C-alpha cells in the first residue's frame, strides 16, 4: 500500500504493476490440474510472461 | 480521525552506490602491463 | 576535448542524488493538531 | 520511531541504455536498461561496434 | 608463480598460465602482454542530433590496444568440483562393483 | 542545466575502464584460441609470420 | 522554488458525522459526513433527536 | 534521468480552521437573553 496524496489523508491506495508474472508447465490451477494451457507449455518447452 | 497510525511519513535511507575502475583491472594488468603511448 | 584522469576513478552517486530523494513526502499533516 | 512506523529505501545507480528510438506503434520501448554493476560480471554490456 | 583471478563471466571455469618477468620494466617485451594506452578524451559539444533537438552529449573517446608478445601459454579446462567434492568417490565404486 | 554535468562523467571514465578490462580477456582468450592452432599444426620452431 | 514546483493545499476541519454502523452487504458506509463550517448556514445538520 | 524537473517536494500550505460560538449567538442572544439557572 502507498498513501494517497490527493483527497483524505487517511485513503491508502495499492498500484500492482507486474510484467514479469510467470506461468509455465510446472505451475498449477488452484483445482490442483495441469491441463490445457499448462500441458501445452509443458510439452512445447515454453514459458510464458504475463 | 479515531487512529491516526502515521502512515505518510517513513524513515528515509540511502542505499550507496560507489563505482569504481582503475585503467585497467589488476588482472588485466598483470597479463598486459600498461605503456602510455 | 579534456583528457580524462583515468588512472583511479571513483564514483558517488550519492552525493547526486536529487535532495527530493533524501527526504520522504512532506505533505503529513496531524488534523487533531492544526485544527 | 513509531511515528516513522517504517522505512524506505532509495536505491541510486547508473543504467546502461541503448541508443534507440521510440517506435510509432510501439507497445512499450526496447530501450534495454541495466545496472552498472552488471558490468563487472559481465563487461560485455558496455562494448559496441 | 603467482595467481592472479578475474569474474569476467568470458573467463569462465578456465585456467591459464603464462610466463612473465618477475620484475616488470616499461614497455619491456618480456612481459607476456602489452596494454599501449592513449590519454582518453572526454568531447563535450552540444550536438543538435536528428536535426530537431539539441542535447549537450558527452562522450569518453578510448584509444588503446592489447598486444601480445610471448606465445607460450597452457590451457586448462577444469570443471566437475561439484562431482568430485558432491558426489562419493571412492566408496562410490565399491557399491558399483556389487553384483 | 548551467550547473555541469557533475561527478556523473566520472561514470564514463569508469565504463571505459572496465571495456579496458574486458578488451585484455577478449583478446586473450582469442590470441590463446588462434595459438592453439599454430602449436597444433606443425610449427614447432621459431618463424616469423605465424 | 523552482525545486517545488508547485504546491499542496492542506485543509483540516472537524466532520460532524452520524452513528452508523457498518453493513455486512454494503458498498460503502452509509454516513452522512458534512464539514462542521456548514453548521454556520444551516444548523439543522447538528440536530439530534 | 534526462531531466530531472521536480516531481515529489512541493512547497505545503497548511491552512487554519478555527471555529468559535457563545453560549449564544448575538441573534439568539438579543431575542433571547440568557439567564442562569
Amino acid at each position: 500500500f502507498q498513501p494517497d496524496l490527493v483527497g483524505d489523508t487517511r485513503n491508502a491506495v495499492i498500484r500492482f504493476d507486474s510484467d514479469d508474472l510467470v506461468v509455465s508447465g510446472d505451475t498449477t490451477f488452484i483445482d490442483g490440474s495441469a491441463d490445457g494451457v499448462i500441458n501445452d507449455l509443458k510439452t512445447a518447452k515454453l514459458s510464458l510472461r504475463l | 480521525n479515531y487512529n491516526e497510525k502515521s502512515q505518510r511519513d517513513f524513515r528515509v535511507v540511502t542505499i550507496g552506490y560507489n563505482l569504481a575502475a582503475s585503467r585497467q583491472d589488476e588482472f588485466a594488468e598483470r597479463i598486459y602491463p600498461t605503456t602510455v603511448i | 576535448v579534456s583528457d580524462a584522469e583515468d588512472k583511479n576513478v571513483n564514483l558517488d552517486v550519492g552525493k547526486e542524488l536529487p535532495e527530493q530523494l533524501k527526504d520522504d513526502e512532506d505533505g503529513k499533516v496531524n488534523p487533531c493538531d492544526e485544527v | 520511531n513509531p511515528i516513522e512506523g517504517g522505512v524506505v529505501q532509495v536505491l541510486p545507480y547508473i543504467a546502461v541504455m541503448k541508443d534507440v528510438y521510440h517506435e510509432v506503434s510501439g507497445v512499450k520501448m526496447d530501450n534495454e536498461e541495466v545496472n552498472m554493476v552488471e558490468a563487472y560480471r559481465d563487461p560485455s554490456i558496455l562494448d559496441d561496434e | 608463480y603467482d595467481i592472479v583471478s578475474t569474474n569476467n563471466q568470458l573467463f569462465d571455469g578456465k585456467l591459464v598460465v603464462i610466463p612473465t618477468r618477475a620484475v616488470q620494466q616499461e614497455n619491456d617485451i618480456l612481459s607476456w602482454g602489452q596494454f599501449f594506452y592513449v590519454s582518453t578524451v572526454i568531447a563535450d559539444l552540444p550536438i543538435t542530433r536528428g536535426g530537431h533537438q539539441v542535447t549537450r552529449e558527452i562522450a569518453a573517446i578510448p584509444f588503446n590496444l592489447h598486444v601480445n608478445n610471448i606465445p607460450f601459454a597452457l590451457e586448462f579446462k577444469i570443471t566437475g568440483f561439484q562431482k568430485v567434492m558432491g558426489e562419493t568417490q571412492f566408496n562410490g565404486k565399491l557399491a558399483d562393483l556389487k553384483p | 542545466t548551467d550547473e555541469g554535468p557533475g561527478e556523473v562523467v566520472k561514470a564514463l571514465t569508469v565504463n571505459t575502464n572496465i571495456r579496458n578490462s574486458n578488451n585484455a580477456v577478449k583478446r586473450m582468450l582469442n590470441y590463446l584460441a588462434q595459438l592453439r592452432e599454430v602449436v597444433h599444426n606443425g610449427y614447432n620452431r621459431p618463424k616469423f609470420g605465424i
